[PDB]
RNA sequence: CAGUAACGGCGAGUGAACAGGGAAGAGCCCAGCGCCGAAUCCCCGCCCCGCGGCGGGGCGCGGGAAAUGUGGCGUACGGAAG
RNA sequence: GGCGCGCCGGGCCCGGGUCUUCCCGGAGUCGGGUUGCUUGGGAAUGCAGCCCAAAGCGGGUGGUAAACUCCAUCUAAGGCU
């Protein structure tokens, strides 16, 4: 059968032969490069917690995971924030259980 | 040309063709479009109909580059390419068919409404219709997609 | 370099290191008076992102705008008129508080040019700016050539015709779909274009 | 008011049939002294001088 | 001044090695820091 | 106050629109002003191509027009790159260069990249001090008849390929072009929902084979 | 584009933008990350020149600014070093 | 006055391609809630006050609120022309 270019359907389009550049340098913003992940670090030694987070870090120590996700969903923001938000003190109270271990 | 209008013999005529009894005020039923539902109800019922309401679905931002789909007719198929080009596939007799690239001329969807001539075509278009379609093909002839 | 860490650590503005040193200026910036001048910036890796080389010719004041909304300036009630304009006490004004912070720092210096600004403290009853100026018939200034823009008669007053950071976030201009009723010079500008007939000669 | 519709624009085949009219009234000698031109000791009224 | 009999000094050599210093600057202190080539560093209380 | 029959209308009078009004009457001023300037600067940048720069062909954007092929804004870096020219070079020796334009097809890009080897052999680049002529400097015959040239510098026109007249297949006269629209619009519209009614039939062959 | 999409006791009224064609056309610089003995800037005094847009060159164990950061390279089109 | 040309004093002693190793970003701001104004912008287009107030394969935009999952596109909160 002859499969011609078709206007709509799911492969639609005029076919055209995609060259492959390396993407531009506008596009690695914010990629974590690791003198500022050790600056955050160092800062973070410095300074330490927020108290919503505080209060967030005794919700998710007491394994409350949802009040604790609408918690820092409404003191923060965006549910995109809330989760990534979560998930990093999750990490640093795992950190504090592994610190008590050994 | 104020030469040749109606306000050079109404001079003399008192009311200036606008009535003694009714005078000419200044607006005795609203600016405009107004009174709608009220007191022009008659001439927005016996001459607008469908006017006051709303139908179908709010589509916030439109563009007519994305709906963009113009049509040709079969009947005028044959406009957009030479006369030459027909009278040289009729006089041959290799059975060669000549292409009629309609996106070319700047239609993109073939219509099929009149009558087409009895020669072999390939109609290279984007959009068909299905009377389009068959009509080329019960002529003889092939119908070729290009987006 | 340092500065990395001085604006990682104004970042985090509730752990109580911040916490304590803000609290304190603003104590200190309270008890000082409304519109004086800073003898160096207070944040000086804002300052010098924000445009303060410092070299001599460059002046930061900390000023003091009171905090709160904008009531409508009329007698006891009464807006006479229609009953949409009657509001007076949710009112809220079109310029922020950094904007009039750089407008009246700009004001009490007229023979300086506000080059921009930034934020120092608050609390309930007042914000704090920092505005940096610039001195244009200093010859620091003069000579330097990426910085003797600022020397010409256009940049008069920029902070009053809103041309600093702080103004032209009131303005609503900037690329986009959100910022139609701006194309054009400004608002007033799509405004002007927009109602004007274009009576041809030919129609 | 100065935004009177001062001007008006003629379709370019009516100025060009305007313009063939006023040529080729220029060559029916009748109609160029009805015109004013007084013209009856010229050799032939489509006049042409060599180009000198 | 010391930096122009310095100079002089090379000028009227080259025309006839550094000591260690102190680095000064929160800047270039901090940076020498984290890259490990400090030795001991003197921070103002004030 | 309206007659019998016709059209109701909103006219937008109804602001004070007489005293916003901007009429034409120095239309023609201003085009003998615009020409006056075109031939200014024209003389002024003497040898030079009065039109400015060299603009690439790019192709415009939406579905009404991507069949139209126009002058763009200028060579992308890409473009430049293969062409071997520099980005800062560019702009001296006559080409417009924007850093903003992608590319991400090979046919638009071979053609700005054979374009600009074009304009690479059409140009005559004066030397720097005439008394002193170097080395990619062009010949002193030709120095001599390099002038202005009037329009756009290489002007794109939208040429059209040419396909003969053919024999059709019958494989041509057989594929069913309405059809295949719809099954291809039926297809692309339920591709989603028949991949997730999958997904819970193989989920519950799953559930009871286990 | 368009009196369109849209807003509006969806009543009266209000009402953009994309795309396309033209006028014109020009791009760039910091902070940060850095590496260079602050390599930088202002001002006073004298010598020469020019001076009705106070500027160029030289000498001052002349005074300041600046390490709480000036200048040189460098800015998302990546850039630096070898 | 400017475009032409010569002489002195002074500045700079500059570039491109490939390979290897490095480095890279603007915060009471973004964003969210609410309130008022404005917008054609409609479960909120823009602006501002108050409260909350971040992130770094992050963040914004993707004209119907929200979750999940791919894509596409830019790089804000600094500045000149
Ligand atoms: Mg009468
Ligand atoms: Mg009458
Ligand atoms: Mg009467
Ligand atoms: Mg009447
Ligand atoms: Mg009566
Ligand atoms: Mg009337
Ligand atoms: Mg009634
Ligand atoms: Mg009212
Ligand atoms: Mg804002
Ligand atoms: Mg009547
Ligand atoms: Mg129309
Ligand atoms: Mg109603
Ligand atoms: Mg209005
Ligand atoms: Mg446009
Ligand atoms: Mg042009
Ligand atoms: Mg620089
Ligand atoms: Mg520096
Ligand atoms: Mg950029
Ligand atoms: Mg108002
Ligand atoms: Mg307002
Ligand atoms: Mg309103
Ligand atoms: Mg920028
Ligand atoms: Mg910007
Ligand atoms: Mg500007």
């Amino acid at each position: 059968a002859l499969r011609y270019p078709m206007a709509v359907g799911l492969n639609k389009g005029h076919k055209v032969t995609k060259n492959v550049s390396k993407p531009r340098h506008s596009r690695r913003r914010g990629r974590l490069t690791k003198h500022t992940k050790f600056v955050r670090d160092m800062i973070r030694e410095v300074c330490g917690f927020a108290p919503y987070e505080r209060r967030a870090m005794e919700l998710l120590k007491v394994s409350k995971d949802k009040r604790a996700l609408k918690f820092i969903k409404k003191r923060v923001g965006t549910h995109i924030r809330a989760k990534r938000k979560r998930e990093e003190l999750s990490s640093v109270l795992a950190a504090m259980r592994k610190a008590a271990a050994k | 040309p104020s030469r040749l209008r109606k306000t050079r013999k109404l001079r003399g005529h008192v009311s200036h063709g606008h009535g003694r009894i009714g005078k000419h005020r200044k607006h005795p039923g609203g600016r405009g479009n107004a009174g709608g539902m009220h007191h022009h109800r008659i001439n927005f019922d016996k001459y607008h109909p469908g006017y006051f309401g709303k139908v179908g679905m709010r589509h916030y931002h439109l563009k007519r580059n994305q709906s963009f789909c113009p049509t040709v007719n079969l009947d005028k198929l044959w406009t957009l390419v030479s006369e030459q080009t027909r009278v040289n596939a009729a006089k041959n007799k290799t059975g060669a068919a000549p292409i009629i690239d309609v996106v070319r001329s700047g239609y993109y969807k073939v219509l099929g409404k009149g009558k087409l001539p009895k020669q072999p075509v390939i109609v290279k278009a984007k959009f068909f219709s299905r009377r389009a379609e068959e009509k080329i093909k019960g002529v003889g002839g092939a119908c070729v997609l290009v987006a | 370099g340092a500065y990395k860490y001085i604006q990682e650590l104004w970042r985090k503005k509730q752990s109580d290191v911040m916490r304590f040193l803000l609290r304190v200026r603003c104590w200190q910036y309270r008890q000082l008076s409304a519109l004086h001048r800073a003898p160096r910036p207070t944040r000086p890796d804002k300052a010098r992102r924000l445009g303060y080389k410092a070299k001599q010719g460059y002046v930061i004041y900390r000023i003091r705008v009171r905090r709160g909304g904008r009531k409508r300036p009329v007698p006891k009630g009464a807006t006479y008129g229609k009953p949409v304009h009657h509001g007076v006490n949710q009112l809220k004004f079109a310029r922020s508080l950094q904007s009039v912070a750089e407008e009246r720092a700009g004001r009490h210096c007229g023979a300086l040019r506000v080059l921009n600004s930034y934020w120092v403290g608050e609390d309930s009853t007042y914000k704090f700016f920092e505005v940096i100026l610039i001195d244009p018939f200093h010859k620091a200034i003069r000579r330097n050539p990426d910085t003797q823009w600022i020397t010409k008669p256009v940049h008069k007053h920029r902070e009053m015709r809103g041309l600093t950071s702080a103004g032209r976030k009131s303005r609503g201009l900037g690329k986009g779909h959100k910022f139609h009723h701006t194309i054009g010079g400004s608002r007033r500008a799509a405004w002007r274009r927009r109602n004007t007939l274009q009576l041809h000669r030919y129609r | 008011k100065t935004w009177r519709r001062w001007h008006r624009r003629v379709n370019t085949t009516q100025k060009r049939y305007a313009i063939c009219s006023a040529l080729a009234a220029s060559a029916l000698p009748a109609l160029v002294m009805s015109k004013g031109h007084r013209i009856e000791e010229v050799p032939e009224l489509p006049l042409v001088v060599e180009d000198k | 001044q010391e930096k122009k009999q310095r100079l002089l000094a090379r000028a009227e050599k080259k025309a006839a090695k550094r000591p260690p210093v102190l680095r000064a600057g929160v800047n270039t202190v901090t940076t020498l820091v984290e890259n490990k080539k400090a030795q001991l560093v003197v921070i103002a209380h004030d | 106050a309206p007659s019998r029959n016709g059209m109701i209308l909103k006219p937008h009078f109804h602001k004070d629109w007489q005293r916003r009004v901007a009429t034409w009457f120095n239309q023609p001023a201003r085009k003998i002003r615009r020409r006056k300037a075109r031939q200014a600067r024209a003389r002024r940048i003497a040898p030079r191509p009065a039109a400015g720069p060299i603009r690439p062909i790019v192709r415009c954007p939406t579905v009404r027009y991507h069949t139209k092929v126009r002058a763009g804004r200028g060579f992308s870096l890409e473009e430049l790159r293969v062409a071997g020219i520099h980005k800062k070079v560019a702009r001296t020796i006559g080409i417009s260069v924007d850093p903003r334009r992608r590319n991400k097809s090979t046919e638009s890009l071979q053609a700005n990249v054979q374009r600009l080897k074009e304009y690479r052999s059409k140009l005559v680049l004066f030397p720097r001090k005439p008394s002193a002529p170097k080395k990619g400097d062009s010949s002193a015959e030709e120095l001599k008849l390099a002038t202005q040239l009037t329009g756009p510098v290489m002007p794109i026109r939208n040429v059209f390929k040419k396909e003969k007249a053919r024999v059709i297949t019958e494989e041509e006269k057989n594929f069913k072009a309405f059809a295949s629209l719809r099954m291809a619009r039926a297809n692309a519209r339920l591709f989603g929902i028949r991949a997730k009614r999958a997904k819970e039939a193989a989920e519950q062959d799953v559930e009871k084979k286990k």
